[PDB]
């Protein structure tokens, strides 16, 4: 269903193209953006883990600096390869390498955040961004606060241990959506819970928001792994959460329903942010106009110029 | 100059020098100088890459 | 080999020694390279067709 990922695709690239135009590049595309709690946000590391491949993640961290992770179909490549941007030309073969930079970076600590690029042929193409989850503490909410406030698609994770009430992800996305219509709903550690249990928290109307929420339990071949588990697990009790159960879940599903939104706010803001470019590119040509008449110029025709002056010159 | 219509000769040279000069100021601008700044670079590039 | 090396040596520093000289009377023994040539008639052509 190649013509649909394919779309996506170039959207993230533009999405990376309009961020590296200039200084007075204000404008963008949205983006995935991943808020939890403490042990909701440990539960939120471990999910985007469990999401592509196994990723340096968790341990002690700081989370000062968010992470964009840009994802690529990667079919017709072979080896499981994830590169920095900024550190040129660089490919990192084994996690574990990365584990010690991107940690290496973690333990450093501006607020940049650093870019990452990761080629799998088992992962679908995505643009998440992982900020610091709610736990100095105040500066971290200022920055979370932020980024949730303008329109992207925000993915809120939830501890089962934790009552919907109480955590502060979901309550964050409530409190910047009230509609809840821009905001799904992730709701991990499922696995040691009664399936009543999950229909409690997969389905609520106490809190309802379009896109559902998605129960699911993460933590070589891992990969593979957590998904024959999940495949798996639902077995026990297949009735409670099942097909055509109303409720959702495991990591293919939340995978696709993922595609779909990006896909479909993305292309909500493609005419307002085209329409943005075009206002950019007009100006730009307007001063090509009053300023050199819009005629041409090469540095090697601005030297040559000068130079056939100088020899006649000094002849 | 108002017995043009008994004088076509004098009109029709009349109205060919004018399209002429004022066609010449286009022509200068537009194709001479264009002519006077590409033509020492072209000559110079391709001359030394030949 | 070595016998004939000295008879050799002579004789081909006597074809030198000739080539040294028409050097000499020819062109004054001043250098030349193909680029010193190009170069001199460019900036020729490019002072007379500015």
């Amino acid at each position: 269903d190649d013509n649909m990922m394919f779309i996506t695709k170039k959207m993230i690239e533009i999405r990376n193209l309009l961020q590296k135009v200039g200084q007075g590049s204000t404008v963008t595309l949205p983006s995935i953006v991943v808020i939890g709690s403490q042990s909701s946000g440990k539960s939120s590391v471990l999910e985007a883990i469990v999401g592509h491949e196994f990723l340096p993640k968790g341990s002690n961290m700081i989370t000062r600096r968010p992470i964009e992770l840009t994802l690529v179909n990667d079919p017709e490549a072979k080896v499981d390869y994830g590169e920095f941007p900024d550190l040129g030309l660089a490919r990192v073969t084994d996690f574990s390498l990365i584990q010690k930079t991107l940690t290496e970076l973690n333990q450093s600590v501006t607020d940049d955040p650093i870019r990452l690029t990761i080629h799998s042929p088992n992962i679908p193409d995505l643009s998440l961004i992982d900020l610091p989850g709610y736990i100095l503490k105040r500066k971290i909410t200022e920055l979370c606060d932020k980024y949730i406030r303008g329109p992207n698609i925000i993915l809120a994770i939830s501890a089962a241990d934790t009552d919907l009430a109480n955590s502060t992800a979901l309550q964050a996305s409530r409190r910047v959506d009230p509609r809840g219509e821009r905001t799904i709903g992730v709701i991990t550690k499922m696995d040691l819970v009664e399936p009543e249990k999950g229909a409690a928290i997969l389905s609520d109307r106490q809190y309802p928001l379009k896109l559902g929420y998605v129960g699911v339990i993460s933590k070589g071949n891992l990969l593979a792994s957590i998904n024959r588990n999940e495949k798996n697990y639902f077995g026990s009790h297949p009735t409670e959460f099942g097909p055509d159960s109303g409720v959702s879940t495991g990591v293919m599903t939340l995978r696709k329903k993922l595609l779909q939104v990006l896909e479909q706010q993305m292309s909500s803001k493609l005419n307002e942010t085209t329409e943005a470019i075009q206002r950019e590119l007009e100006e730009t040509t307007y001063q090509f106009k009053v300023q050199y008449n819009e005629q041409p110029m090469s540095a090697e025709s601005y030297l040559a110029a000068s130079l056939d002056d100088f020899k006649h010159q000094f002849h | 100059l108002t017995n043009k219509y008994y004088c076509p000769e004098v009109f029709l040279d009349a109205v060919a020098t004018k399209l002429a000069q004022t066609a010449v100021l286009f022509l200068n601008v537009e194709m001479l100088n264009d002519f006077y700044v590409r033509f020492p670079r072209e000559v110079e590039a391709k001359l030394h890459e030949h």
